[PDB]
């Protein structure tokens, strides 16, 4: 039969069956309770809409995301999340299809570990596997080598990969993401009087922030443009009119990845952690992580990034090497198609965790030799 | 220990080809097909079909001229 | 007396609402059709660029 | 404040009875109008609305720039001196309290019912007046049926031939319970 | 009764008519708007494919 190849992700779950192009059904993975009381009857109105369903409905419910950075917080709702995704979205009892999670690397082992037993035990798959979330990104781009960034929604991760043998020591792991962005710039935007304070209005922020915001090649070049003329103010119609209009909010908003001090986060950005990250790996293996730098996840689709980043790395990096940065067109479901093609080899087809197997040895068969 | 992948024989970088040349022309000619049909299918005939509604609102207009003018007249006391 | 009197004011009333819902009606469906139009011309501004795209 | 202003043609009424005869004429002659210092205007120069009406026993009398003025007060409710805002501005600010993602929806299905909403053109100066305050782009829609004055009544016999309403009656076993203070409670 | 029948009959036509024609405004309306909806997201998804050529 066909693997079901599944990606929690956090805030966009990808899922659909394995040997296609894209993900059958992609939706926002939120789980919103009625907040409101309610005084029509027999309306129908049910406990709680998950998926795409609590997007339309959203002006009366409690939006609710199940998975925070990377981990699971929440173990009811996601358990609903992937009811919902088995049987409405895709319509195949999960009695019958193997199943091939993803999580992010350097992650607390009793989420996965939890996550496996729950796929045994209430859904009762036939075999379920679950790997991390760059190697598919570096299975999408048919390379065997590079060092990808996929800064998806809830965590940004770094994984130096060489001739198909990861590098464990050099994974550099940053909490930065998406969601970060989304509240830094509803944070920024009350600098003009527009305040969304509700989890219902953090949608509109995100919806700004998508269509809106861009990467500024130089920040201080920009900075004093916007200050000045009055070219980049573009405007924008919320769900209910009351344009509003964004100044240099554009590129302050994902500047953030680049400078994670203004949102106090100590570290260094996406820039120099990618640095680093190749610096800690052996000095016969640095040119060729150089040269097959690859970007992936949702985070990284801002219309000019792909440029800032390698200017950024080419004045780290010394002046001989080649830097070259590997952006497909399909940067969002890059992890889900790698997901695909990896389900299905004739060679991984007997790394399943076989459903025997989990009973003979309990969850903690993930982390064993079915890695 | 960390896993042991079992040694298999091929391929990878062979599937860009199989799964980017199919679309790189598939694809732009299915949707040129697609936009081709499309504005055929609506374009002349939704500026045809507003002319038609156009003309039929004239004689609704020419009825409701006559028909307000007589009764005007007769109600005229 | 009340009945007749009643019902030929409300009738007047209803006439001069339903022409004044007549006027209404033509504004809208021509505003529709000059919008539809500018629609269109915009449909074939991009049918020339698609014509010029045939070069692919 | 009908009844108040007739007093400026001469008309008094004053006894409890004489009321009724007041609501009458505000039923069967006032309207509402669409824009109110052109009715002003145009009622002090011509005389195309006076309209007369015949008292329970003879003496008819006229009605001038009463007709539109006592309906008035709904949307200036400072004529009878109240602080608040009318008819026209309470709905706007009861939708602005609402969550910015149901805007539209009420935007578009703003129903009207109650006997005083069946004023000949109530139905387009709202309308007016809320396309005034709204936003330009949303799409305002008032919805006046018919059977306006018997809405309430006509809802009412829907919802208790209701299937799934038939177990929230306050059954009299738990009013001897828990008091009259039952209503308060689940069974609201 | 004579003028009676006459007034109520014309009153009801009216009527009827009345609300015909609300309904067809109505659903003119409906999809005017949708045309409107179209046209605005033509140009915004136009600029954005300037935006796009200013960038490449
Ligand atoms: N076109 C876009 N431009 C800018 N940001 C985007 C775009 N699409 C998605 N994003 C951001 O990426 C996030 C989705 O990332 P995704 O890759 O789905 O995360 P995950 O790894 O959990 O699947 C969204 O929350 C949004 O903030
Ligand atoms: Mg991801």
């Amino acid at each position: 039969t066909t693997a079901l190849v599944c990606d929690n992700g956090s805030g966009l779950v990808k899922a659909g069956f394995a040997g296609d192009d894209a993900p059958r059904a992609v939706f926002p993975s939120i789980v919103g309770r009625p907040r409101h009381q309610g005084v029509m009857v027999g309306m129908g109105q049910k406990d709680s809409y998950v998926g795409d369903e609590a997007q339309s409905k959203r002006g009366i419910l409690t939006l609710k995301y199940p998975i925070e950075h990377g981990i699971i917080t929440n173990w009811d709702d996601m358990e609903k999340i992937w009811h919902h995704t088995f049987y409405n979205e895709l319509r195949v009892a999960p009695e019958e299809h193997p199943t091939l999670l993803t999580e992010a690397p350097l992650n607390p082992k009793a989420n996965r570990e939890k996550m496996t037993q729950i796929m045994f035990e209430t859904f009762n798959v036939p075999a379920m596997y679950v790997a991390i979330q760059a190697v598919l990104s570096l299975y999408a781009s048919g390379r065997t080598t590079g060092i990808v960034l996929d800064s998806g929604d809830g965590v940004t991760h770094n994984v130096p990969i060489y001739e198909g043998y990861a590098l464990p020591h050099a994974i550099m792991r940053l909490d930065l993401a998406g969601r970060d962005l989304t509240d830094y710039l509803m944070k920024i935007l009350t600098e003009r009087g527009y305040s969304f304070v509700t989890t219902a209005e953090r949608e509109i922020v995100r919806d700004i922030k998508e269509k809106l915001c861009y990467v500024a090649l130089d920040f201080e070049n920009e900075m004093a443009t916007a200050a000045s003329s009055s070219s980049l103010e573009k405007s924008y119609e919320l769900p209910d009119g009351q344009v509003i209009t964004i100044g240099n909010e554009r590129f302050r908003c994902p500047e953030t990845l680049f400078q994670p001090s203004f949102i106090g986060m100590e570290s260094a950005g996406i820039h120099e952690t990618t640095y680093n990250s190749i610096m800690k790996c052996d000095i016969d293996i640095r040119k060729d992580l150089y040269a097959n730098n690859v970007l992936s996840g949702g985070t990284t689709m801002y219309p000019g990034i792909a440029d800032r980043m390698q200017k950024e790395i080419t004045a780290l990096a010394p002046s001989t090497m080649k830097i070259k940065i590997i952006a497909p067109p399909e940067r969002k479901y890059s992890v889900w198609i790698g997901g695909s093609i990896l389900a299905s080899l004739s060679t991984f087809q007997q790394m399943w965790i076989s459903k025997q197997e989990y009973d003979e040895a309990g969850p903690s068969i993930v982390h064993r030799k079915c890695f | 220990v960390p896993p042991k992948i079992p040694d298999g024989e091929r391929v990878d970088f062979d599937d860009i080809h199989r799964k980017r040349v199919e679309k790189d022309l598939n694809e732009l000619q299915t949707l040129i097909e697609a936009h081709f049909e499309n504005r055929k299918k609506e374009e002349e005939e939704l500026i045809s079909l507003k002319d038609r509604i156009e003309k039929r609102r004239a004689e609704r207009a020419e009825q409701q001229r006559i028909r307000n003018e007589r009764e005007k007249e007769r109600q005229n006391r | 007396s009340d009945k007749l009197k009643e019902a030929e004011t409300r009738a007047e009333f209803a006439e001069r609402s339903v022409t004044k819902l007549e006027k209404s009606i033509d504004d809208l469906e021509d505003e529709l059709y000059a919008q539809k139009l500018k629609y269109k011309a915009i449909s074939e501004e991009l049918d020339h660029a698609l014509n010029d795209m045939t070069s692919i």
